[PDB]
């Protein structure tokens, strides 16, 4: 996995910003939505994202496909830790369980179902 | 850069 988010800035610096954002807002979690290598899907004008800690997987799956604004055909995967999340989960569920040392959930988009691929 | 909050509207 790889992440522009990180060539662009060190972990020290990731660190303090996902520390002071989730002192900030206890109830929501800081989100890099990057797009997979190989992905053949549209990028994305942003990709720090402070997410409702409430909000399910799913939900935070159709809120991403509008700002990419994909058509009805094109398929869209997500992954956390090389993993597609679970559905039913919420994003606070899902950053307790797989949030780095930077206090950042790490999210990829595809249209493969295998992360690389 | 800046964090833009997500919203269900």
């Amino acid at each position: 996995m790889k992440f522009q988010y990180k060539e662009d800035h060190p972990f020290e610096y990731r660190k303090k910003e996902g520390e002071k954002i989730r002192k900030k807002y206890p109830d929501r979690v800081p989100v890099i939505v990057e797009k997979a290598p190989k992905a053949r899907v549209p990028d994305l004008d942003k990709r720090k994202y402070l997410v409702p800690s409430d909000l399910t997987v799913g939900q935070f799956y159709f809120l991403i496909r509008k700002r990419i604004h994909l058509r009805p055909e094109d398929a869209l995967f997500f992954f956390v830790n090389n993993t597609i999340p679970p559905t039913s989960a919420t994003m606070g569920q899902l950053y307790e369980d797989n949030h780095e040392e930077d206090y950042f959930l790490y999210v990829a988009y595809s249209d493969e179902s295998v992360y690389g691929k | 850069s800046t964090f833009t909050n997500i919203s269900l509207a």
